[PDB]
């Protein structure tokens, strides 16, 4: 008890060298599309056509 | 800390320069050394510095080092 | 006011960066001999590819002169593996 | 090789070349020394491009200084003038200050 | 922490900065006094005398760096320091002469050694110990 005055809990924890995500980066396919010039008209004061 | 060291700190604070800029690179290394040596002349020539201030500072540092090392040894025996 | 210069510029810049990425990957895949398409290294297609390249813009199927006989039996595969590269080049042209 | 070989496969399978083969081949054979053609292609745009480029005299040369000139101006130093450590750093051409030099 | 509780005198921390951020060219804080003392004991001595590490060892620096760190002045000390500044400039221009019987190259070498030691001590002390916003201008 006498020595306990000078003490304080130290923060040390166990961990792993690497921790992986719950769900990995599932890859996605490349689907070709043409250049669509009408995809920014809902941002700001758009000018449709 | 609240005794002799405090008094020497107060005295040397009185003796220290009021303003001290860090010169620019263009001033040179020799010029900067000369400037520093001129500005801190009173501290450099203080006789009691190395024989009293440093002694008390050494005492304080030795005390804290002893606390650290004794804690390490205690842990090593506990394990 | 109907030119939509801002939007057109914004769209085309992203498109250009994407095309650059794709074309860089095509270049890298075509550089190392162990990753280019299998048809550019086969020994029996060498004559066919040399003939095709020697007159690239023009198509001269009929009157092949047996410089394309081999290519006529892997066509279902040629047309199915080189599709990605061809359409990347097409998209470069459209951009 | 890739373009011609795909086009031939398509021709043999269907009897007609792909839609885009003619223009695609023309592009490929035109930009074989791409800069020699792109130089002739940008004569019409010369005036506008020149304006946009001459506009850079006010940003490039002063951003491309040496290290000695940087030391003289004490660039990026908070403590150079301690009396103005709260003033907001600002300039008229704010975006031009952190624009990549390689670009 | 207990030792930090002992530095309650106002001399250690000084008065509030004029510009409202931090002192730069003033010498009213303990870390500038310690910079001056460092300048004092980084000067080469005569053969008939004893060096600081011959007489005091490493406890002197442990005490000084502890005082600096507890007051929270470690980073200001690193930025603002006469010896470190001299070392930096001399490294830049690579000069070597004698000023008031103090060789320059030897002095910078000693300064570098002590810089290494001080960095180590400060790092250990920081390890064992584990915002003032400002207003933008107002239009007249």
């Amino acid at each position: 008890r006498e020595i306990g005055i000078l003490t304080t809990n130290k923060n040390t924890s166990r961990t792993h060298k690497i921790i992986a995500p719950a769900n990995l980066e599932r890859p996605v396919r490349y689907i070709r599309k043409p250049i669509d010039y009408t995809i920014l008209d809902d941002i700001g004061h758009g000018v449709k056509v | 800390l609240q005794g002799t060291i405090l008094q020497y700190v107060k005295t040397l604070m009185e003796v220290m320069p009021k303003i001290c800029r860090l010169p620019r690179h263009e001033y040179g290394s020799p010029g900067i050394l000369e400037f520093f040596h001129h500005q801190l002349k009173d501290i450099v020539e203080y006789a009691e510095l190395k024989t009293v201030c440093f002694q008390n500072l050494r005492e304080v540092g030795n005390a804290i080092l002893f606390c650290l090392l004794i804690e390490q040894s205690l842990s090593l025996e506990e394990v | 006011s109907q030119q939509k210069l801002a939007e057109k510029l914004t769209i085309l810049n992203d498109r250009g960066v994407g095309m650059l990425t794709r074309l860089y990957n095509i270049k890298k895949a075509c550089g190392d001999p162990k990753a280019k398409p299998s048809y550019l290294i086969d020994k029996n297609l060498e004559s066919a590819v040399k003939f095709i390249v020697r007159k690239f813009p023009a198509v001269e199927t009929r009157n092949n002169n047996q410089q394309l006989a081999q290519l006529q039996k892997e066509k279902s595969e040629i047309l199915k593996n080189l599709a990605l590269y061809y359409f990347t080049f097409v998209d470069v042209m459209e951009f | 090789a890739i373009i011609g070989l795909y086009n031939y496969a398509h021709e043999m399978t269907h009897g007609a070349s792909d839609r885009e083969y003619p223009r695609l081949g023309q592009m490929i054979v035109d930009y074989e020394n791409p800069l020699k053609k792109m130089m002739e292609e940008f004569v019409p745009h010369s005036k506008s491009l020149s304006d946009a480029l001459i506009s850079l005299q006010m940003v490039y040369p002063r951003r491309n200084l040496s290290a000695d000139q940087w030391r003289n101006a004490q660039l990026l130093s908070l403590i150079s003038a301690p009396s103005t450590m709260l003033n907001p750093a600002q300039s008229d051409t704010m975006p031009c200050e952190y624009l990549s030099l390689d670009a | 922490t207990r030792i930090r509780s002992f530095l309650d005198d106002p001399i250690w921390r000084g008065p509030l900065p004029s510009n409202g951020v931090m002192h730069v060219d003033e010498c009213v804080e303990f870390h500038r006094l310690w910079s001056a003392m460092q300048f004092v004991y980084c000067i080469p001595v005569g053969t008939h005398e004893f060096t600081v590490e011959q007489c005091f060892g490493d406890g002197l620096h442990w005490a000084g760096c502890m005082i600096i760190v507890l007051l929270g002045q470690q980073r200001r000390f690193a930025v603002l320091d006469f010896c470190y500044h001299l070392l930096k400039v001399q490294k830049h221009d690579g000069k070597d002469e004698i000023i008031k019987n103090v060789p320059l190259k030897k002095m910078v070498e000693r300064i570098r050694k002590f810089q290494i030691l001080n960095d180590e001590i400060i790092t250990i002390l920081d390890k064992y110990l584990k915002v003032r916003c400002f207003q933008p201008p107002i239009h007249q």
